[PDB]
RNA sequence: CUGAUG
RNA sequence: GACCCAAACUGGGAUUAGAUACCCCACUAUGCCUAGCCCUAAACCCAAAUAGUUACAUAACAAAACUAUUCGCCAGAGUACUACUCGCAACUGCCUAAAACUCAAAGGACUUGGCGGUGCUUCACAUCCACCUAGAGGAGCCUGUUCUAUAAUCGAUAAACCCCGAUAGACCUUACCAACCCUUGCCAAUUCAGCCUAUAUACCGCCAUCUUCAGCAAACCCUAAAAAGGAACAAUAGUAAGCACAAUCAUAGCACAUAAAAACGUUAGGUCAAGGUGUAGCUUAUGGGUUGGAAAGAAAUGGGCUACAUUUUCUACAUAA
RNA sequence: GCGGUCAUACGAUUAACCCAAAUUAAUAGAUCCACGGCGUAAAGAGUGUUUAAGAAAAAAAAUCACAAUAGAGUUAAAUUA
RNA sequence: ACAGGUUUGG
């Protein structure tokens, strides 16, 4: 049985997410990829470099934002700056939220020598899409 | 398999659709053959318009071709046409003037003709009753009848020749052999009546 | 059936005759429930299984401005109500059964989930029905058509004159004060 | 959930109002053509499935038909078959047999009276009429519906059109009725071209087996055939690739009456073959009347040849062909 | 017809 | 005494590994008559006899539940239709009928699955047969296994292993071996690093198989109790969110086809050696580096390529030489 | 019934529980089987009559086509010397 | 006896 990126059914009770609750032969159908850049293109070049940045950024925000990440996060890549767009819940005050992207705009831009950008959507709790 | 079940058959016959005045009965089905928005396959390479094919041939050539090698199925059942037309030219004007107007030089007539002189009647069933197999002698259907008398010729014109002759050549003499009632064909087809007649009273072993 | 021979006259030549002296003491007694619950703001419901005069047995509770049935009743209806009509439903306040028997020849679904919720039941019972379980039977016949036309007809009546009188008394009601 | 998609609507008119602020177009003829249209460009999600695109539509649409309340502030049902599971079917079915009987006994007396007045009016092939599908019908009745009692309503409306219909019982029966699109797969004929003062000249596309073939035909010449600029003898050694050539010209019997000119592209002998076969065929029904065209298209001259060679699969040999599979 | 065992 | 016919036994013939059985043939005791014994049966309608009642009331199945007067029996199962007594024309007999010892059960009825070389309908569409084509098992070679042989990996190894991890081995890869060196020894630090050490019978991550089978299942409701089951469309207790199926999507137009998908679970199925890992074990070693070797085939076998020719081989060449 | 690699069941330690100048083990006892059952679990004895013994508690009845049984005589179909 | 454990996939 097919098990990659495939949570199982429980009794009726998990709450699961948008992007959890459709199997990887949907991408591109009904979802999208959490990532663009033009490295995965036909005659372009450099895309194992972005594949260990994308999962060194998601290493990272994991345990920059503990317990309170939504979801999965969205890198997009365009004209030699990096966008983070980060689905947040609203358990840390914004006085630390506010220190958390101001220390992490500059540290990966220092680490990846190049200009980054972090983009934080709030939201009460995690949004359900299937049974719950 | 990727046309529907809704694509009928087409119809090749140019004579079906010249003269649709001359009956009625057609005129009832041919004018709603269409009304059904019935779709229609598309005609094999195969099969044409022409008048000088056969569906006969053209089965032979499909049963000769080995692999797909359809234009050396076709070059073969083109060189045994003419070798029989020629072997038969060279005794027509090798027979006097009574024999003249009994010998046959047209190859399609002596080739169906053949065919028809080595397709059985009868054929031969297993059935497995006591733990042992009976051959139970059966009636055959029209196209397993013309199928075997076709599938014998091969297979004896295949193996049973000599690696110098070649195939139209050997063609050419089973042909004239089964068109006269000589050859070894025509004896494998008496060898299976024969065969049903010793079984003839395990006839009752059958239940269709 | 065994609990029909208290409620019979005889047997006139292998039928069995009903009596109407205890036909008439039961129908009194009906028809003045029916109207008491009609006057106090109670649901009727008119079941029915029977595909003869279901089209009756709707149009007389059309009339009558309450409630039918005579239809394939559902498994959990009255039992299961929370979950095959609504979140929060009201049970039928009385439940009137045109015809005991089902179109099977066994009684009803209704007659017993009536009594497993504690719903009154009138009915109309024939020599071929079971009335242990019925609040209110009434012995009479459910085949004929004049005998359930002159109970559509009795019920409705009974309806309508009392919700006909509770209108009157709340009319006197505005002005008692 | 009624007054959710109350504050839906009014929502949704200030996202049009500002949709069409915003695209510049005027807010009084913005329409549902030019919100897709705009969501298409602001959003352009590429996903292969349409339903997952992002949309803005009134909210009608989007959310389902949701049931009306039942019953009052004192409990009391509004329908008079609200006990009955299916209030809005059984209704239904009950005003069908209400006006069945009213039917049957107007019929009966004006039988009584000798008059007849009425007419056939069930026969609606002409106008193309079926019945109500199971979807269409929950799509009415707001509550679910069965197989059942959906072709018990059939079997009864077929009923109430059996008998002599009335006034107001034409109009009831005619909002069951769906109308059926066009049944004729007539092909649109190309008309005649005269292109550089060359008379009856035509042109017909065909593929077949990754196969293009593109063939113009002029009516007044003789008959042969120009392929790639070499004649078709050279071009098809093989005698059957010149009986498909033959094959659409001798069912016309239009061999020395017309000259022709084809272009063809990818595939081998027969798929070349094929291909031009089509297009010639596609390509004569200019010049011929329409009842020999049906002919062509019945006889297998103008449609396609599906046949495409499948993909080879993983783990087989050829698409159909498996290993060996060993028993032990 | 026949044809055992785990 | 009789003996047509049937038939224990027996003797031949079939079938089978065996067939002192089922199947076929012949024939004997016997079944038949008279007289005398034997006194046993699933001698069962497993329901004692005599007079009744339809009151209370369904353990289950079955032949519905019970009264009053009696008689005959019943005290876990095996031992045990047994041993020893008595009696009997019975002497390989019948009747009556224990104990030692072993066990914590033995039993009757039912429910749900599974199975059936049980009856009956509907099927098999590359699937069972009736039938078609091309192959394997024969030869050489390539390659993977099992075996012998070396100091010289490992895992897979019924369908669901065998050109499988590996879309890939001269050093490296390589975790194997023999010789030699280093032991806070990749990291900022850590009585710390590191281990391809054991456990896939602790796992996650990924899959195989039933499987293109349709079922799984939360919340309820009903059953003269409920282990469990839940259906009659002229409808008899069933509503059911959800996951599957289906639909849609992709092979740039439809339809078809293919692809994809295929839930809950079965095989303690494969993988500690993609990677991390719970438990138990190494720490001047089961850890880390350098050099050199990891053969070979007595033999068997799986899958492929080449052919064994004439529809063949070579040459120029699209296929008329 | 527990023990084959996390044993609250083995041995030891901590802790806890119940008794207590007593606590456990073994053996004897007291108590405990049926005023219950006999179609399927053990039980209706293969059958009828009679003796002993018991109940007679309110009144009624006895006996009819057909293959009981024991003797004597006969044979329609089939089969056979 | 105010009883409890123990037959079996149940
Ligand atoms: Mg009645
Ligand atoms: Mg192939
Ligand atoms: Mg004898
Ligand atoms: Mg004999
Ligand atoms: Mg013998
Ligand atoms: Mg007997
Ligand atoms: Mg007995
Ligand atoms: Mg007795
Ligand atoms: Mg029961
Ligand atoms: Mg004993
Ligand atoms: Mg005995
Ligand atoms: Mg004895
Ligand atoms: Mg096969
Ligand atoms: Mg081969
Ligand atoms: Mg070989
Ligand atoms: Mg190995
Ligand atoms: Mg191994
Ligand atoms: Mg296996
Ligand atoms: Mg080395
Ligand atoms: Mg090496
Ligand atoms: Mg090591
Ligand atoms: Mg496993
Ligand atoms: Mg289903
Ligand atoms: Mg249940
Ligand atoms: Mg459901
Ligand atoms: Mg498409
Ligand atoms: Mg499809
Ligand atoms: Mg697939
Ligand atoms: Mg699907
Ligand atoms: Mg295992
Ligand atoms: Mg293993
Ligand atoms: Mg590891
Ligand atoms: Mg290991
Ligand atoms: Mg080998
Ligand atoms: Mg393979
Ligand atoms: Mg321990
Ligand atoms: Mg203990
Ligand atoms: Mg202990
Ligand atoms: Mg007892
Ligand atoms: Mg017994
Ligand atoms: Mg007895
Ligand atoms: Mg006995
Ligand atoms: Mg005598
Ligand atoms: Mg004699
Ligand atoms: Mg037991």
């Amino acid at each position: 049985k097919n098990r990659a990126a495939r949570v199982r059914v429980s009794k009726g009770d998990k709450p699961v997410t948008y992007e959890e609750a459709h199997a990887p032969h949907y991408i591109a159908h009904r979802k999208g990829w959490l990532s663009l850049h033009t490295g995965n293109l036909d005659g372009e070049d450099h895309a194992a470099e972005r594949t260990v940045e994308d999962v060194f950024l998601r290493k990272f925000m994991l345990g920059t934002f503990p317990g309170c990440l939504a979801d999965q996060l969205v890198l997009k890549r365009r004209a030699n700056q990096l966008e983070i767009c980060a689905l947040v819940l609203r358990q840390l005050p914004p006085h630390k939220f506010y220190f958390l992207v101001g220390y992490s705009e500059t540290l990966l831009s220092h680490f990846y020598k190049c200009p980054v950008h972090l983009h934080l959507q709030t939201v009460p709790s995690k949004v359900v899409y299937k049974y719950i | 398999s990727r046309y529907g079940p809704e694509y009928k058959d087409p119809q090749i016959d140019k004579e079906y659709y010249r003269k649709p005045l001359a009956e009625q009965t057609e005129e009832e089905k041919y004018e709603r053959d269409f009304k059904k928005t019935q779709l229609i396959k598309a005609a094999p390479a195969t099969k044409t318009s022409s008048v000088f094919e056969d569906p006969v041939i053209s089965k032979f050539t499909n049963m000769m071709m080995k692999g797909g090698n359809k234009v050396l199925a076709r070059s073969l059942m083109t060189q045994t046409l003419e070798a029989v037309k020629r072997k038969q030219f060279a005794k027509y004007h090798a027979a006097s003037a009574e024999e003249q107007a009994t010998i046959e030089r047209n190859p399609y007539t002596i080739f169906h003709q053949a065919l028809k002189n080595c397709e059985p009647v009868i054929g031969l069933v297993p059935i497995l009753k006591g733990g042992h197999f009976y051959q139970v002698p059966v009636p055959l259907a029209d196209r397993r009848r013309r199928f075997l008398a076709m599938k014998w010729m091969i297979a004896e014109c295949r193996e049973k020749k000599h690696r110098r002759v070649l195939m139209p050549e050997k063609l050419s003499q089973e042909l004239l052999e089964a068109f006269h009632n000589q050859g070894p064909v025509i004896k494998r087809k008496h060898d299976m009546h024969k065969m049903a007649e010793a079984n003839r009273a395990l006839a009752h072993y059958r239940w269709w | 059936h065994r609990f029909m021979e208290p409620y019979l006259f005889g047997s006139r030549l292998g039928q069995d005759i009903i009596d109407l002296e205890q036909t008439a003491a039961h129908l009194q007694l009906a028809l003045n429930f029916t109207a008491h619950v009609a006057y106090r703001e109670g649901i009727i419901l008119f079941v029915s299984r029977h595909r003869q005069f279901a089209h009756l047995i709707e149009t007389t509770a059309r009339d009558c401005g309450e409630y039918a049935h005579t239809r394939y009743f559902k498994g959990g209806l009255l039992t299961n109500a929370p979950l095959l009509l609504g979140p929060g439903v009201r049970l039928p306040d009385l439940i009137i059964f045109l015809h005991t028997l089902n179109n099977v020849f066994e009684p009803h679904v209704a007659v017993r989930d009536a009594a497993k919720m504690n719903i009154p039941t009138v009915g109309i019972v024939d020599t071929n029905c079971n009335p242990a379980l019925i609040t209110y039977p009434v012995p009479g016949n459910d085949d004929s058509p004049p005998a359930v036309r002159l109970f559509c007809r009795l019920f409705q009546v009974a309806i309508s004159r009392a919700k006909e009188k509770r209108r009157q008394v709340e009319a006197l009601y505005r002005l008692q004060g | 959930t009624v007054d959710f998609i109350k504050k839906q609507i009014e929502e949704f008119n200030i996202g049009k109002r500002h949709l069409a602020n915003m695209m510049g177009e005027d807010p009084e003829t913005f329409t549902q053509e030019d919100i897709d249209r705009a969501i298409a460009y602001l959003f352009p999600s590429g996903l292969f499935e349409k339903r997952a695109r992002p949309i803005m539509k009134h909210p009608e649409e989007i959310f389902p038909k949701q049931r009306a309340i039942q019953w009052g502030e004192d409990g009391r049902p509004f329908h008079f078959l609200f006990y009955t599971g299916k209030q809005s079917y059984y209704s239904l079915m009950h005003d069908t047999y209400g006006k069945l009987l009213d039917v049957e006994k107007h019929h009966n007396q004006l039988r009584a009276k000798d008059l007849l007045a009425e007419k056939t009016k069930i026969l609606k092939d002409p106008i193309g009429s079926r019945w109500l599908i199971k979807e269409e019908l929950e799509e009415m009745l707001v509550e679910k519906l069965s197989d059942q009692d959906y072709a018990q309503f059939i079997r009864l409306l077929e009923r109430l059109s059996a008998l002599p219909c009335g006034a107001t019982e034409e109009d009831f029966v005619n909002r069951f009725r769906r109308s059926i699109p066009i049944q004729s797969k007539k092909q649109l004929i190309e008309p005649l071209q005269y292109d550089e003062q060359g008379m009856a000249f035509s042109r017909g596309e065909g593929k077949r087996k990754t196969a293009k073939a593109e063939v113009v035909v002029y009516g007044q010449g003789s008959g042969r055939i120009d392929v790639n600029g070499v004649d078709y003898l050279l071009y098809f050694p093989v005698t059957q690739d010149r009986e498909q050539l033959m094959f659409p010209l001798h069912f016309l019997d239009r061999l020395g009456k017309h000259d022709m000119t084809c272009a063809v592209s990818g595939g081998g002998r027969s798929a070349q073959a094929g291909a031009v076969r089509l297009a010639m065929a596609r390509a004569l029904c200019s010049f011929v009347t329409e009842d020999e065209v049906e002919w062509m298209r019945q006889a297998g001259l103008l449609t396609a040849d599906p046949r495409v060679r499948e993909r080879k699969k993983p783990g087989q040999e050829g698409a159909r062909r498996k290993f060996t599979w060993k028993k032990r």
